[PDB]
């Protein structure tokens, strides 16, 4: 197409000048578009140059990317003729790329990896002083297995048969082929990672091309990626995990005392350095971003052992249930909250190095360390290295008191997100920054400060094909400001509404999706909405996603979803447009043809993380009561967007409520305002016009 | 040669106002027309009628080459009231039981008049489509305003790969223009089969009605149709004889080959600055100038029709008149 082809121009161009670009793509018409100017911009180049670093945001993005790369070999190798030296990673969870707790654990939880290192260790046990290894082990590090990837494409659900077929590991494959650099496909909660990335970087060895995909959620996986809640069961945890050591410290010190003297004299010399480097194939420890923290030259505790550790540590842990038993609201500067510690014990400025260190020695010498002890020991040190350093923009905030039985609840606030952003620009260039969900895209000169240049959607036409209309008057222009409270202010009013969602889906019941920027005002109408006619002659079956949203439930309402379309039914999907599942899959009479949105999407207002991040914000962009109700109202609203555009051959109705979202921006901005009975007049003339329309412009 | 299928919604959803006065007053009305516009173009081809009313299938009308049994039948349908749902797995299921008997010779056509949004089958609908293609089965589905998912893999898997068949009516006048191409036939490019048909035999024009004859139905008959091979006085028709399963067709066949064997050429339309001659037709005497918008530009123009095979001049209302009955220009019978 000549409007993928102007994209590509762009890109063709900043990848050989350009470090980073924000380059905005329309809706379901920008995957494969910088798909194939990426290997294009290598064979323009050398082959064996920059390779294709992606970087996703869901696993589904990660799946999607895999198989549009197949369509690329594929057009390498019937247009050409010539097989190439393959690439391509399938990077995924450590759950889903197993074999070993598919067949005997029969777990598919975030416990994988603690098989993993008792199999990594016990293949280390077998060689060395004697369980075994696993299945298959100590054979994928060979030279055939290495080059079983770039003659053959065996990435994710290739990989995962092939480990099965010819009997291998699907770990210590991915493990040993990050260093062959290849094209590597994950998330984002991959690269801003504090116990993953310090993995991945040593790997990669840099000088890469980093695609940023769907770039708009950056400022959220900066926060998730710190703030976890002390809700005072772990002081439960950490007074046991307490008694553990104290158990352990008495059985060193019963008789085998030589193996943690000896250990003591290797921190009092080789210190962590020589302790990282002669530790491989363990279960490592946990840092605050080792490549970001930047740390050297660090003592044990004042030349003491575990013995003199965990006794500052229980010095430590009183004063945590110290600090915790307070009042109700209370606000803490995190080098005030520090000064107040020394004033109770001189922990110096370097827990830091007070709790790596011990958190590497204790694997070492206890064999049979508890989980949920260990665990409890580092979810205080991930704690004591954010109190040691990175103070500023850090907060630490104390739930108040709220019946009170749940108010201990600790959580620290996370600094500058430029600051996890800041690492990726001297590490790689040309990094191609695009995201389908972005309008405006503004906020990302003025909000994470860097150097970059601004390219548009070049990319509008066909305008009968995309019908982007908006209701406005609800018969009475009531219910469209009564949902814009966050409370369920009259609910006479929302049954009003729910009656009007009725009348709405039996006009077109041909797939219809229901967005909702909260799962209260679901709950609210499911109590008692005394109308299931959609439910019963229309819609029948009822796809309503909870709040809980389980991870088969929301695979379960998916599938049946597409089994209501493919049999003349139709389903009506009630989402939540802040919860799970953002989607992104389409292109075909399948998914809903008319996406409902119950008004705009809100924000959870009246909370400490975010009076905390707008005075953050505030002295920073000077930003304050805009972009918080609008930029962040707005990524919520687009991921709606970007199910309707599912391309220009396939058609779609999108409408919008209330009146506010006249003052923001939109993905190609051709809206219309009407009532909402006018529109069941309008959407039935648009559901005949591009059913006949469809073959005269072609 | 022709076995169609009427297929029709007698459903809840045909209750709606959306036509004048609703959709079935209209649906049932132009079907009577539609069963006009068969059995002129095609006498002795078949017709069967099955609505879709109460989530089921019934049987109204059974398969005969006699019009004036579809005719009746629908005239029992607008007594009484569509309810319930389509069923569209039973109407189809229906729809193969009676295309069985239809040999392969004979083309086997079903036509659905869809004005619904949603159907009610018994079990998946998706081994039903795979059954007409297997059997070889044309199926077109009339979808009103909406399209649904299901009818664009009925008409496409069922019609070689081609998705064209499934039409979206938006008036009544568009309703009558599916009536007119479906009383039309399908020359498609097929399968490159075989195909031989023998035993037609000639039906003698008895007027006999003294004490009557027949073999069909044993009552009083003002003249009936010898057969050439049973030699039974039946029903005068161009079908069949229920004696010796034996044709009795004559002329009838003969003009519907006629039409068959019409690729109707239309007349180029040159100007009369053009064709250098003057407003004439060969048809009849159109002796006034065709274009005439402009003063002298556009009037000394006009246009003569002046049909390639014999090189007549014509005008623009012969021009169809020759092409939609008899010959095509009447110049090509004169060399
Ligand atoms: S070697 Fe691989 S399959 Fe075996 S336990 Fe470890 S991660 Fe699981
Ligand atoms: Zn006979
Ligand atoms: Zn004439
Ligand atoms: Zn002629």
């Amino acid at each position: 197409y000549p409007e993928q082809y102007n994209y590509m121009c762009d890109i063709k161009k900043t990848l050989d000048v350009g470090g980073n670009s924000i380059l905005e793509m329309p809706s379901g018409t920008g995957k494969t578009v910088s798909l194939l100017s990426l290997t294009i911009a290598y064979q323009m180049h050398y082959p064996e140059h920059r390779k294709i670093i992606y970087c996703s945001r869901t696993m589904s993005e990660i799946e999607k990317a895999l198989v549009e790369l197949e369509n690329l070999m594929d057009y390498r190798t019937k247009e050409l003729g010539y097989q190439e030296d393959f690439r391509g990673l399938g990077l995924t969870s450590r759950k889903n790329l197993c074999l070993h707790p598919e067949v005997s654990k029969e777990r598919k939880g975030t416990v994988v990896d603690e098989k993993c290192r008792r199999m990594t260790n016990g293949q280390a046990k077998r060689k060395l002083e004697e369980v075994e290894l696993c299945e298959y082990h100590e054979n994928l590090y060979n030279i055939e297995v290495e080059d079983y990837l770039p003659k053959g494409v065996f990435s994710f659900e290739k990989l995962l048969k092939y480990c099965e077929e010819k009997t291998l590991c699907p770990y210590f494959i991915v493990r040993r082929m990050i260093s062959l650099c290849n094209i590597i496909i994950y998330s984002y909660h991959y690269l801003l990672d504090p116990k993953i990335a310090e993995r991945v970087s040593n790997e990669v060895s840099k000088d890469s091309i980093v695609i940023f995909d769907e770039a708009h959620n950056i400022d959220n996986v900066c926060i998730e990626s710190l703030s976890l809640d002390l809700t005072t069961d772990a002081l439960r945890r950490a007074t046991r995990g307490a008694n553990a050591l104290d158990e352990r410290i008495s059985e060193v010190r019963k008789v085998d005392s030589q193996k943690l003297q000896d250990e003591y004299e290797k921190l009092v010399q080789g210190l962590x350095x020589x302790x990282x480097x002669x530790x491989x194939x363990x279960x490592x420890x946990x840092x605050x971003x080792x490549x970001x923290x930047x740390x050297x030259x660090x003592x044990x505790x004042x030349x003491x052992r575990a013995e003199h550790f965990v006794s500052f540590l229980k010095r430590l842990i009183e004063y945590l249930k110290t600090r915790m038993k307070v009042l109700h609201v209370i606000s803490e500067t995190p080098k005030s909250f520090l000064q107040h510690l020394k004033q109770l014990t001189f922990i110096e400025r370097k827990p830091l190095r007070f709790c790596s260190e011990r958190l590497s020695l204790l694997v070492r010498t206890l064999e049979v360390t508890e989980v949920e002890d260990f665990t409890a020991l580092k979810d205080i040190a991930t704690f004591a290295t954010l109190i040691s350093t990175y103070e500023e923009g850090f907060l630490l905030i104390i739930e108040p008191y709220e019946i009170a039985v749940p108010n201990p609840i600790m959580r620290f606030t996370c600094l500058d997100a430029s600051i996890a952003i800041k690492p990726v620009f001297e590490r790689f260039s040309s990094v191609i920054i695009t995201s389908g969900t972005i309008s405006p895209l503004d906020m990302y000169p003025r909000m994470l400060n860097f150097k970059t240049v601004l390219q548009k959607s070049y990319a509008m036409t066909l305008a009968k094909k995309s019908f982007l209309p908006m209701i406005i008057t609800k018969g009475s222009d009531q219910v469209a400001i009564s949902s814009r409270f966050e409370i369920r202010n009259d609910p006479s009013i929302v049954r009003n509404y729910g009656s009007m969602l009725v009348e709405f889906a039996k006009i077109t019941p041909d797939g219809m999706v229901v967005f909702f920027p909260s799962y209260l005002y679901m709950e609210s109408i499911v109590s008692m909405w005394q109308t299931m006619g959609i439910l019963d002659e229309v819609w029948k079956h009822k796809l309503i996603l909870v709040e809980t949203p389980d991870a088969q439930e929301t695979s379960l309402a998916l599938e049946t979803y597409r089994k209501a379309c493919s049999n003349g039914r139709g389903a009506i999907l009630l989402s939540v447009a802040r919860g799970k599942v953002s989607e992104g899959i389409d292109f075909d009479h399948q998914y809903g043809r008319t996406v409902l949105m119950i008004g705009i999407p809100f924000q959870y207002t009246e909370s400490r993380i975010l009076k905390a991040r707008l005075e953050f914000m505030r002295e920073n962009y000077r930003i304050r009561e805009n972009d918080f109700l609008s930029f962040d109202a707005m990524r919520h609203a687009a991921q709606c967007l970007g199910r309707v555009l599912r391309g220009k051959d396939d058609y779609g109705v999108m409408v919008l409520a209330d009146r506010r979202f006249s003052r923001k921006r939109s993905q190609l901005p051709k809206w219309i305002a009407q009532g909402l009975s006018d529109a069941d007049l309008n959407l039935s003339t648009d559901m005949a016009i591009s059913n006949t329309k469809q073959f005269l412009r072609t | 040669i022709r076995s169609l299928i009427l297929t029709l919604d007698c459903s809840e959803a045909m209750l709606e106002k959306d036509l004048r006065p609703n959709r079935h007053a209209m649906i049932i009305q132009y079907a009577i027309d539609f069963v006009h516009e068969f059995f002129d173009q095609n006498p002795i081809s078949q017709m069967g009628i099955i609505i879709m009313r109460n989530g089921l299938a019934q049987l109204v009308s059974q398969v005969s080459g006699n019009p004036q049994d579809h005719i009746d039948a629908l005239k029992s349908i607008r007594k009484q009231e569509p309810k319930g749902n389509p069923s569209l797995q039973n109407a189809l299921e229906m729809a193969r039981g009676l295309l069985l008997p239809v040999p392969a010779h004979c083309t086997r056509e079903v036509l659905i008049v869809f004005g619904s949004l949603s159907t009610t089958d018994p079990g998946d609908i998706h081994q039903t489509i795979d059954s007409l293609v297997s059997e070889k089965i044309r199926v077109k589905v009339l979808g009103l305003s909406a399209q649904v998912a299901i009818c664009k893999e009925l008409c496409k898997a069922t019609n070689y790969g081609d998705e064209s068949f499934y039409k979206i009516l938006l008036d009544e006048t568009h309703l009558k223009e599916l009536f007119n191409e479906a009383v039309t036939p399908x020359x498609x490019x097929x399968x490159x089969x075989x195909x031989x048909x023998x035993x037609x035999x000639x039906p003698t024009r008895i007027f006999e009605d003294t004490p009557t004859f027949c073999s069909c139905h044993s009552k009083l008959v003002y003249g009936g149709y010898f057969c050439p091979n049973c030699h039974s006085k039946v029903c005068s028709l161009p079908t069949v004889c229920p004696c010796c399963d034996l044709m009795l067709i004559l002329x009838x066949x003969x003009x519907x080959x006629x039409x068959x064997x019409x690729x109707x050429k239309t007349f180029a339309e040159v100007p009369t600055t053009e064709k250098f001659r003057s407003e004439d037709c060969f048809s009849c005497q159109s002796r006034f100038p065709x274009x005439x918008x402009x003063x002298x530009x556009x009037x000394x123009x006009x246009s003569r029709y002046r049909c390639e095979d014999c090189k007549q001049e014509f005008c623009v209302d012969c021009d169809v008149f020759i092409h939609e009955i008899l010959h095509n220009c009447p110049g090509c019978e004169s060399k």
